DNA sequence: TTTCATTATCGGAAGAGATTCAGAG
RNA sequence: UCCGCGGCGCG
DNA sequence: CTCTGAATCTCTTCCGACGCGCCGCGAAAA
């Protein structure tokens, strides 16, 4: 329970659902990132990727 | 001019030189040495393409 | 406020940052002292005629 | 399915099944299951064939038997021989393992398609895995050696045994090897004996260099002969003729030197290391060396072979380039040759694994760890670069003198840093750096006085040195030739070295006349390499026990003859002028197995004028000083009178707190005596030293009509103890209790019940001869609970019986000190146990 | 009244330290 | 309530 | 053939804008 709850709490890809306007959510929601576990840094992201 | 190269001479030496190379600061032991590299390689304990 | 020791303890900076000042003091490399420090080896202070 | 493997040590068990996991059960086997029969469980012939089992006339037939004790593990064994599928022979690499291996696959039966036998030379994974990859046969060969050499033990034991009982003293016994060691000892003890430490002395120089060093020199030549005074007076004028000379350094000489490690250990070398650096004798060697090797941090133990795998030889290669780094490689492997018939099959003694350290080895005892340190220092020692001295050798003249100086500096170090030397040496100093032709200033000299060396007593491992050069034993008999010729009373073993006993002189002289054959080293060199031969199977095991066979009773129909005929002399007595406390006759001089005696003639006279009266001739122990070095046994022969008959050292007794007794080391070929007067702390009886449990004062070893008991000084104690037939001596005497309403059951005899650090024990009334014992049942004792003293009635008190109504046996536990008892079905423990606790008796699972 | 052995109970740049090849003796 | 750390966007 | 110095390799250290805004959430310590 710990893990799955740190997990989907604290986890740098659980971020907040912005609600703005629909096409904010079905953007947020269709968003596909590089950064997280795994991933890479911002700082550290050459322009090759 | 990597067999020329290499310090080892058989399975022995290969698997303490790793042991030595991985974990700095800690006596090489013939089935601690052993155990590690299995467990860490060829094993599905610790390894696994998906 | 101020805290005794109850064993002389040293400072990481002198010890530690790049070039080791208490090495320098010295002619002693500074990984032996440094293990030393951590207790895992005597240092030795001469009378007599060995 | 399941595969049996059969190994001689519980701990080798365990260690091998660390390795061969779940298709295999590992047993163990502990000792020889089977052997020649050992108690009584042309008639005297049959009678010796029978107590021999052996039958020498007719061809070696053997009638082996399985010891008490054994049929529960051959019964286990054989319960888990008929559940297995294919039996695995895993025995140690020599004899002893193959005999060892013949015995289980007789016993267990089914020879020709379910054996066989691994061999191994360490308990490791590739070692064991490579084993059973490709076990061997039954080597039948080596087997038939070893029992060709039990049956010459056996032959030679038993047959001699009752030839020196008639001659010689009731109480001796024989040996093949055994004997001979001891003639190597007597004949050391009459060499020291029989010589003259002279006087030489020595003079020594002191000297400033120009350039304020100093320099300490030795005196070795006057007139160019060699410096030798003979007395002070010489010496003094010596030195005064050296202070008024002038001294010059005509000499400068300087050279390299190079030294190396020694070889890798084989059993011997293991054991005079052991000794020379620990002090641990043979039988503390061998013990720890057995722990480490069922441990798994060692190689086997009984080698003759210096080889090592190259397994061995690149992992330590690989901790000297990794630790020490190139200088100290050397460049290629340092080879060792053992001997040419050694059994280079076999490994040296040798780490099983180099990395670990012996602070490491949480669970041997620190004595074997320092074992395992010596044997680890060896091992790296000697593949290492050799090391590297330089050498300084000076030669100063004044007058008629010349005096020397010789020094070594040292500059690399390899293997020297691993195993450092115990001590500095005379020549590890350092000479300073005068010239060639240089000058010297003088300072005050010094005599020194010195006497001749005797030829010097061996130690343990010294004497293990000796028969290994001249090749008697081998190297697993070594430390049964150490240990038995202690037990068997013809050799003492005391500060660390060698003395051999009176009867030990007598039983070598009588063996050298009559079995001359047997007792010369090159015989017995010869019989130990043709039982070599049949190990290699260059020889037949049964011929060669004929030709020994025929020899040796050859030998024997000629000793037992009469002594006018030439047969085996009987025991002898030397007389002297000394009174009789209970006749005043004169005394002679006497040995038994208890040592060497006063006597008075009536002994030998018919009961009506017989005379039991006896001396004890308590000896001076020789107090060697560790302090004099090399001196010390030097003075202790000048010490020593000297014969007025013959050049031969005299041995000294005492008599009298007024009186003190010399007698010649001959005796009795020579019947030299001197009485001597004085002020004498006398012991009354001199040997052994016992503590006496009740009052803690020395307790001291004498004998009477009933031979040999224990007593304690403190006249206000009488307190005594006794010996018994394989112990020191026997546990505190308190209420021993007969009873005679329990038979014995081997033996005609009844049960007596009897208390010790042991426990409480039922054993029986004619001990040495039945020696028959067993622990009592609860129900036994509450049936003699009346006879049973005060303190014991505790334990009828104790539940008779277990929850299963199973019967019940009392039984010590050492770890606690304590009396409980215990229950057993079908022989095994019912894992059931109640104990005393406060007054009450407490039961439950073990 | 006995004698025999032998058991086994992130990428880049700079600084300091360590091991490596080349030149001199 | 005033503290610290991580993520997201704006310029 | 060996020893010392010089040079490279290996490891360790330091550090990559800044101003906000927004959001959330601490604990085997009490
Ligand atoms: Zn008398
Ligand atoms: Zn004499
Ligand atoms: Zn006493």
């Amino acid at each position: 329970s710990a893990a799955v709850k740190e997990f989907f709490g604290s986890s740098q890809l659980s971020q907040f659902m912005d609600q703005n306007n629909p096409l904010s959510e079905i953007t947020h929601k269709r968003r596909i990132s590089a950064l997280g576990p795994g991933g890479l840094t911002r700082e550290r992201a050459g322009f090759e990727v | 001019e990597t067999l020329r190269v290499d310090p080892t001479n058989d399975r022995l030496s290969a698997l303490v030189e790793i042991y030595r190379m991985m974990r700095p600061g800690e006596p090489p032991t013939r089935e601690a040495a052993e155990s590690l590299f299995e467990n860490l390689f060829f094993s599905e304990d610790r390894y696994d393409l998906s | 406020g101020h805290i005794e020791l109850a064993s002389p303890t040293a400072h990481i900076w002198f010890l530690k940052s790049l070039p080791s000042r208490i090495g320098l003091l010295l002619d002693m490399p500074l990984r032996d002292i440094e293990r030393v420090l951590y207790f895992e080896s005597y240092v030795v202070i001469e009378g007599g005629m060995t | 399915g399941k595969a049996l493997v059969i190994v001689e040590s519980p701990a080798k068990a365990k260690t091998i099944n660390k390795y061969l996991g779940s298709d295999y059960v590992v047993k163990s086997s502990v000792g020889h299951i089977r052997d020649l029969p050992t108690s009584g469980s042309k008639d005297e012939r049959g009678a010796l064939v029978n107590r021999m089992g052996v039958d020498p006339w007719h061809n070696w037939e053997a009638h082996y038997e399985v010891l008490p004790g054994k049929e529960k593990v051959v019964s286990e064994l054989k319960q888990l021989a008929e559940k297995a599928d294919h039996i695995y022979l895993a025995t140690d690499l020599d004899r002893e393992g193959e005999a060892i291996a013949w015995h289980l696959r007789e016993v267990i039966g089914g020879d020709d398609a379910r054996y066989s036998r691994v061999v191994f030379n360490e308990i490791t994974k590739n070692a064991i895995r490579q084993a059973f990859n490709k076990p061997g046969e039954l080597n039948i060969d080596r087997v038939n050696a070893q029992q060709a050499r039990r049956f010459m033990d056996r032959v030679v034991g038993y047959m001699v045994s009752p030839l020196l009982w008639k001659k010689i003293a009731r109480g001796l016994s024989a040996g093949r090897v055994q004997s001979v060691a001891v003639r190597l000892v007597v004949e050391r003890e009459r060499e020291i004996k029989a010589f003259v430490p002279e006087e030489f002395w020595e003079v020594d120089a002191s000297t400033t260099t120009p350039s304020g060093e100093a320099l300490a020199l030795q005196v070795t030549h006057q007139n160019d002969k060699p410096f030798r005074p003979v007395n002070k007076e010489q010496t003094q004028a010596a030195v005064s003729l050296l202070e008024k000379a002038r001294y010059s350094v005509l000499e400068r000489e300087d050279k390299p030197t190079t030294s190396k490690p020694g070889a890798p250990f084989i059993t011997s070398t293991l054991q005079q290391a052991a000794s020379t650096r620990l002090g641990f004798g043979v039988k503390k060697t061998m013990m720890m060396a057995q722990r480490l090797y069922e441990a798994g941090y060692i190689t086997y133990m009984r080698t003759d072979s210096t080889n090592l795998s190259q397994d061995a030889v690149n992992m330590v290669r690989g901790y000297i380039s990794d630790n020490f780094g190139k200088k100290y490689l050397p460049e290629s492997p340092n080879q060792y040759a053992s001997k040419e018939n050694s059994q280079e099959a076999h490994e040296a003694i040798r780490p099983s694994d180099v990395n670990v350290m012996a602070e490491s080895l949480k669970d041997m005892e620190a004595d074997a760890q320092k074992l395992y340190q010596l044997i680890w220092r060896q091992f790296v020692a000697c593949q290492m670069t050799p090391a590297k001295y330089d050498s300084t050798t000076l030669t100063v003249g004044a007058g008629d003198f010349r005096l020397k100086a010789r020094g070594r500096i040292l500059r690399f170090d390899g293997w020297t840093k691993v195993m450092p030397a115990l001590r500095k040496g005379d020549e590890d100093r350092i000479l300073p750096a005068v010239n060639k032709g240089d000058a010297l200033t003088l300072v005050e000299l010094t005599p020194a006085q010195h006497f001749t060396k005797p030829p010097a007593r061996f130690s343990e491992a010294s004497l293990v040195k000796e028969l290994e050069k001249r090749g008697i034993g081998r190297p697993s008999t070594y430390a049964s030739i150490i240990s038995t010729i202690q037990d068997r009373g013809y050799v003492r073993v005391e500060n660390r070295r060698f003395y051999a006993e009176k009867m030990g002189e007598i039983v070598t002289d009588r063996l050298e006349e009559n079995f001359r054959e047997l007792m010369n080293y090159d015989f017995t060199a010869q019989m130990e390499n043709s039982l070599d031969q049949v190990a290699n199977h260059e020889a037949e095991w049964k011929a060669v026990l004929d030709h020994f066979f025929s020899d040796f009773t050859q030998q024997l129909d000629k000793a037992e003859k009469d002594p006018e005929e030439g047969g085996m002399r009987p025991n002898q007595m030397v007389l002297t002028s000394i009174d009789c406390p209970t006749c005043g006759r004169k005394m002679g001089i006497r040995t038994a197995s208890t040592g060497v005696f006063l006597g008075c003639s009536g002994y030998a006279l018919p009961p009506k004028e017989r005379c039991k009266t006896t001396i004890n001739l308590v000896p001076e122990n020789e107090v060697l000083n560790v302090l004099e070095g090399e001196d010390a046994e030097t003075n202790a022969l000048r010490a020593k009178r000297r014969c007025p008959k013959c050049g031969t050292a005299m041995d000294s007794y005492l008599i009298d707190p007024k009186r003190k007794l010399h007698v010649c080391g001959n005796n009795p070929t020579c019947d030299g005596y001197e009485i001597e007067e004085g002020e004498f702390r006398i012991k009354g009886y001199d040997g052994p030293i016992v503590e006496c449990e009740k009052c803690g004062s020395e307790m001291h070893l004498k004998m009477g009509r009933f031979g040999k008991y224990m007593a304690c000084t403190n006249e206000e104690c009488k307190n005594t103890r006794k010996i018994l037939r394989n112990g020191e001596v026997a546990p505190p005497k308190e209420d021993p209790v007969p009873l005679p309403e329990l038979p014995c059951e081997k033996s005609d005899a009844y049960f007596v019940l009897r208390d010790g650090a042991a426990g409480v024990f039922l054993a029986a009334n004619t001990f040495p001869k039945s020696r028959e014992t067993r622990a009592p049942l609860v129900e036994e004792l509450y049936r003699f609970r009346d006879r049973l003293p005060e303190k014991l009635r505790y334990l009828a008190d104790a539940p008779q019986q277990d929850p299963e109504g199973n019967k019940t046996m009392v039984r010590f536990s050492r770890k606690t000190k304590q009396q409980y008892v215990s229950s057993e079905k079908d022989g095994k423990a019912t894992g059931w146990s109640a104990f005393y606790v406060d007054g009450k008796w407490v039961e439950g699972k073990k």
